RNA sequence: UCCCCCGUGCCCAUAGCGGCGUGGAACCACCCGUUCCCAUUCCGAACACGGAAGUGAAACGCGCCAGCGCCGAUGGUACUGGGCGGGCGACCGCCUGGGAGAGUAGGUCGGUGCGGGGG
RNA sequence: AGAGCGCAAGGGUAGAAGGGGGCCUGACUGCGAGGCCUGCAAGCCGAGCAGGGGCGAAAGCCGGGCCUAGUGAACCGGUGGU
RNA sequence: CCACCAGCCUACCAAACCCUGUCAAACUCCGAAGGGUCCCAGGUGGAGCCUGGGAGUGAGGGCGCGAGCGAUAACGUCCGCGU
C-alpha cells in the first residue's frame, strides 16, 4: 500500500489502452524475473497480494526488488444516487500496465524458489503472466 | 596617495617579503589589496525609523564617509517587517579611506578588546578573503559615550587578490594584523 | 570622495600612554589615545 | 467602481472638455495637469463638478 | 567465436526476420553499412560469446571479418531478438563491457543475508589486441551494512577505466521476513 | 556589457560604429543591411594633433567632410560604454547634425 | 599583390567552460591624476578629461586535453491520412505512404560581411 | 531566466515589461487606408494626415500599464457648455 | 561530552546527488502519418460567383474509429472525424 501524494490534480480521465508499454522490460536490479503480460491495471491488492505469496512461503529468504508504482484514481460514485452530478473519487489507486511488462525480480535465492512463488502470484493476479532468467537483456538503461 | 603609518610600512616590506616567499613576476599579479566593506544589520527600523537613521548615520559619520543604507529581502514573519524596508546599513572603502579606516583599527581598535588574544585565522573564504565582525562599535577613537544608544557592532569585510589564505594572512602578519594564531 | 555632504577629514595625532610623537591626518578633528 | 470613483475637468478660462476617471484613498487633493484645450491651443484645464 | 553473415542490400527487416534471419547494420569509424545473419545460430551463439567476448562473423563476400555487435533493438510486444548493429574491431582506446563472475562465499552471505549485484557487464575500454576475457572478482570479507565499489577492482595490467569512478558495483542487504508483517500494522 | 540592445534603439533605421580606449578614437561610417560601413578617420592613427580633447572634436568633422563627398543624411550614434560626454566632435557640427 | 591586430554584422550553442599556450612596439586591457566632464540610493568601482612613470598579470582575438557541452546520421521498431480482414472482452494482422526520440559510430574549443590599423 | 512581472492560469519577456531616478503629463482634438474576427450587435489592432504637446542632443518614442474578466444595447431624467 | 571551547559518535530521522528503474488528459529536450491553408498547374462538373424570390430546418439516428460522466455496463452517452 503506497502511492504519491494528492500531486497537482486528483482526478484523471479514463483510458483505452492499444499496446506499447512505454519500455521498462529487464533485469537491471536484481535476478530471476516475473513478467506481466496484458493489458490491464495494477491492482494494489493483487500488489500485496503477490508481496504475501512471496514471504509467504520463501520466508527467511533473500530481497526482492520492485520496478513499479500502483498510482490510479478509480474515479468511484455512490450507488443509487441516479447517475448524473460529478465525476468520482480516488479509490483502486491501480497503476497502467499492458503486455510483456515484466515488474518483479528476486535475487538471493534457489532456482525452484523463484520458480514456485512466481507460479502462485501469476495464480493470484486479475490475469497471468510469464518469467524468465538472465542472458540477453544485459545493456538496457 | 597620501603616505600614512601603515602605508609605507606595508609599500616597502611587503613587496621583496612577498615575492622572495611566494613569487610574482609583475606589478599588477603580485597580491595585494582591495576593497573593505562596513557592514551593519540592525532591523530595529519596524518602527524606530529614521531616528534610528540618525544612530547609523553616525556610524560612518566618524569614519568620515556618507554610508548607503540597505533594506531587507522578503518576509521575516518572526522579526515583522516582511517586505524587506528596515536599516542594513554598509558603506564601502575605496584604496585610501581603507588606509586611515585599517591604521585607526589596527592601532585602536584591537589593542583594547578586554580578551584580546587575536583574530580568528579561520575566519578566511580559501578564495583570498576575510570576514570579521566585532562586538562593542564604542571602542573607536573618535567616539565618545554621549552618543550612542547602545552597541552598533558590524561585520568588516575585506576583499584581496588573494586567492589563497596563505598569502591573504602573511600579508597581514605583515600589515600589523592581530591573530588567535 | 568628491560629492557636497561628506563628513569631513583634516590632521589628527596620537599621544599614546608613553609620550609619544605620531603623525596623523582622520576624519574627525584631533585624536590622542592609548598604545 | 464607486468609493474609488470617477470624474472630469473643465478647461480654466471658459470651457473646453475631456473624460477619465480618479481615485481616492491616496493623499490626492486637487488635480490640473497639461492638456489641450478644444478651442485654443495647449493650456492645462482644472478638475470641476463631478 | 566464429558466426556466419551476408551483405545486405535493399531489403525490408520483416521477410529477413519472419523467414528465419535478422538483419544487422555494421561500421566503425570511417564505415556504416548494412549486413545480416541467420536467426537460430544468432540466438544460440549469443548465449556463450555474447557483448561478452569478441565476434568473428564470416562473410561469404570472403573475409571472415571479427567484429562486435551492440544495439540488438527488441520488438516490444511478443518481443525477442529484432536488429542488431554492429561495430567493427580495432585497436584504439575502444570502450565495451566486461562480463564479471565475483567469486567466494562472504560473511553478509551464510547468516541469510544476500547481495545485491549492481554490475556484471561494466563500462570500460581497452585495446582488441589484449584478450581481458572476464573479470573474476573479489568477495571473501563482506558484510551487511556496508557496501564495495569504484576504483578497487582488479586490473589486467593495461586496462584502463571510463567511469567516474564511484559508480556502487554491489552491496550486501538484510533479507526478508514475515516480521516485515508486523510493519504491516 | 551593454548589450540592452542600446543598438536596437539603433536598430531604428541607420547607424554609425565607433569606439574609445587608451590614447586613441576609432571614428568609422557604417551603413547596415548587411553590415557594411562605409567611412573612415581616427585620432592618433592619422598624424594628427597631440591632444584627446582637441584631436576628438575635429576628428568627427574631419570624417564629417569627408562623408559629405560620399553622400550621407541622418544616422546614429553607436556605442556601447559612453554616459555621453559630448565630445564636441559629438558628431553634430560633424555633418550629421547630431547635437 | 600571398599578408599581422581591432570597431563590428551575420552562421545558431561544434561558437560556451575549467584548464592548456597568447601577444603588447602598434592595437588593447590598462596604467595613471579627480585639474576638465558630469556621475554615485554610499564609493570617480559607471564616464569623461591628462601623462613623461609603467604593467603584460587579471581582460580579448588568436593556437589546444576535447573531460562537460552542443551537433549526430546508418539500420529497425512505436504508432499512424488510406485501404482489407479475426474478438467472453481488451485487442489484432496484411498491404500504401511514412519515419522519430532512444541505442550508435561519429563531429567540433569557433564558421564568417564591411571598414581601418601592415611583414 | 527556476527571481520577478498587481490578484488565478497559460503564454511570454532581464536585447524588459522587472529595479533606481530627472523632466514632465500622447490616460491628445478632429480622420484614418487596412484587416482579424464575425449571422447581428459587439470586441480589437493599426502605420500614416492637419492641429499642437513631453522628453531624448538627435535618429526618434508616447493616440494609458506585457497580454487575455474588473464589464452591461434600449427606453427615462440630472448636469454644464453650444 | 566541556563550560577556556569543542573533541566525537550515529541496527536513527536523512536534503542533495549518484547510479539500478519508471508514472503523467491540465508536464515537455523531441517529434510522426499528417492536417489546415497559400501561390503555379491540372480539374465542364445537378462545379464555383452575384443577386434577389419563395422555402423548408434549429432533439436526428446506425456503424466504425477517437476522448469523456459510465463499472473497458446499456440499443445510457456529449463532443470529434466519417458516413
Amino acid at each position: 500500500m503506497l502511492m504519491p501524494r494528492r500531486m497537482k490534480y486528483r482526478k484523471q480521465q479514463r483510458g483505452r489502452l492499444k499496446g506499447a508499454t512505454k519500455g521498462g522490460d529487464y533485469v537491471a536490479f536484481g535476478d530471476y524475473g516475473l513478467v506481466a503480460l496484458e493489458p490491464a491495471w495494477i491492482t494494489a491488492q493483487q500488489i500485496e497480494a503477490a508481496r504475501v505469496a512471496m514471504v509467504r512461503h520463501f520466508r527467511r529468504g533473500g530481497k526482492i526488488f520492485i520496478r513499479i508504482f500502483p498510482d490510479k484514481p478509480y474515479t468511484k460514485k455512490p450507488l443509487e444516487v441516479r447517475m448524473g452530478k460529478g465525476k468520482g473519487n480516488v479509490e483502486g489507486y491501480v497503476a497502467v500496465v499492458k503486455p510483456g511488462r515484466v515488474m518483479f525480480e528476486v535475487a538471493g535465492v534457489t532456482e525452484e524458489q523463484a520458480m514456485e512463488a512466481l507460479r502462485i502470484a501469476g495464480h493470484k493476479l486479475p490475469i497471468k503472466t510469464k518469467i524468465v532468467r538472465r542472458d540477453a537483456y544485459d545493456e538496457a538503461q | 596617495p597620501l603616505d600614512v603609518a601603515l602605508k609605507r610600512k606595508y609599500y616597502e616590506e611587503v613587496r621583496p617579503e612577498l615575492i622572495r616567499r611566494f613569487g610574482y613576476q609583475n606589478v599588477w599579479e603580485v597580491p595585494r589589496l582591495e576593497k573593505v566593506v562596513i557592514n551593519q544589520g540592525l532591523g530595529e527600523a519596524k518602527e524606530d525609523a529614521r531616528i534610528l537613521e540618525k544612530a547609523a548615520q553616525e556610524l560612518a559619520l566618524i569614519t568620515g564617509q556618507k554610508p548607503a543604507v540597505t533594506r531587507a529581502k522578503k518576509s521575516i514573519s518572526n522579526f515583522k517587517l516582511r517586505k524587506g524596508m528596515p536599516i542594513g546599513l554598509r558603506v564601502t572603502l575605496r584604496r585610501d579611506r581603507m588606509w586611515i579606516f585599517l591604521e585607526k583599527l589596527l592601532n585602536v581598535a584591537l589593542p583594547r578588546i578586554r580578551d584580546f588574544r587575536g583574530l580568528n585565522p579561520n575566519s578566511f573564504d580559501g578564495r583570498g578573503n576575510y570576514n570579521l565582525g566585532l562586538r562593542e562599535q564604542l571602542i573607536f577613537p573618535e567616539i565618545t559615550y554621549d552618543m550612542v544608544d547602545a552597541l552598533r557592532g558590524m561585520d568588516i569585510a575585506v576583499v584581496t587578490t588573494a586567492e589563497t589564505d596563505e598569502e591573504a594572512r602573511a600579508l597581514l602578519e605583515l600589515l600589523g594584523f592581530p591573530f588567535r594564531k | 570622495m568628491k560629492e557636497g555632504i561628506h563628513p569631513k577629514l583634516v590632521p589628527a595625532r596620537i599621544i599614546c600612554g608613553c609620550g609619544n610623537v605620531i603623525e596623523t591626518y582622520s576624519t574627525k578633528p584631533e585624536i590622542y589615545v592609548e598604545v | 467602481v464607486r468609493i474609488k470613483l470617477l470624474l472630469e475637468c473643465t478647461e480654466c478660462k471658459r470651457r473646453n472638455y475631456a473624460t477619465e476617471k480618479n481615485k481616492r484613498n491616496t493623499p490626492n487633493k486637487l488635480e490640473l495637469r497639461k492638456y489641450c484645450p478644444w478651442c485654443r491651443k495647449h493650456t492645462v484645464h482644472r478638475e470641476v463638478k463631478i | 567465436y566464429r558466426l556466419k553473415a551476408y551483405y545486405r542490400e535493399g531489403e525490408k527487416p520483416s521477410a529477413l526476420r519472419r523467414a528465419g534471419k535478422l538483419p544487422g547494420v555494421m561500421y566503425n569509424r570511417h564505415l556504416n553499412r548494412k549486413v545480416y545473419v541467420d536467426l537460430v545460430e544468432f540466438d544460440k551463439v549469443f548465449r556463450q560469446a555474447s557483448i561478452h567476448h569478441v565476434i568473428v562473423l564470416e562473410l561469404p563476400d570472403g573475409q571472415s571479418l571479427p567484429t562486435l555487435v551492440r544495439q540488438v533493438n527488441l520488438d516490444k510486444r511478443r518481443r525477442r531478438p529484432e536488429h542488431v548493429d554492429f561495430f567493427v574491431l580495432s585497436d584504439e582506446p575502444v570502450e565495451m563491457y566486461v562480463p564479471l563472475r565475483f567469486v567466494g562465499t562472504p560473511a553478509g552471505v551464510r547468516a541469510g543475508g544476500v547481495l545485491q549485484e549492481i554490475h556484471r557487464d561494466i563500462l570500460v575500454k581497452v585495446s582488441p589486441r589484449n584478450i581481458p576475457e572476464f573479470i573474476e572478482v573479489d568477495v571473501s570479507g563482506l558484510e551487511i551494512g556496508d557496501s564495495l565499489h569504484a576504483s578497487d577492482l582488479k586490473l589486467p595490467p593495461g586496462v584502463e577505466l571510463a567511469v567516474s569512478p564511484e559508480e556502487t558495483i554491489a552491496a550486501v542487504v538484510p533479507p526478508e521476513d514475515v516480521e516485515k508483517l508486523a510493519e504491516e500494522a | 556589457k551593454f548589450r540592452v540592445r542600446n543598438r536596437i534603439k539603433r536598430t531604428g533605421r541607420l547607424r554609425l560604429s565607433v569606439f574609445r580606449s587608451l590614447k586613441h578614437i576609432y571614428a568609422q561610417i557604417i551603413d547596415d543591411e548587411k553590415g557594411v560601413t562605409l567611412v573612415s578617420a581616427s585620432s592618433l592613427a592619422l598624424k594628427l594633433k597631440g591632444n584627446k580633447t582637441e584631436v576628438a572634436r575635429q576628428v568627427g568633422r574631419a570624417l564629417a567632410e569627408k562623408a559629405l563627398a560620399l553622400g550621407i543624411k541622418q544616422v546614429a550614434f553607436d556605442r556601447g560604454p559612453y554616459k555621453y560626454h559630448g565630445r564636441v566632435k559629438a558628431l553634430a557640427e560633424g555633418a550629421r547634425e547630431g547635437g
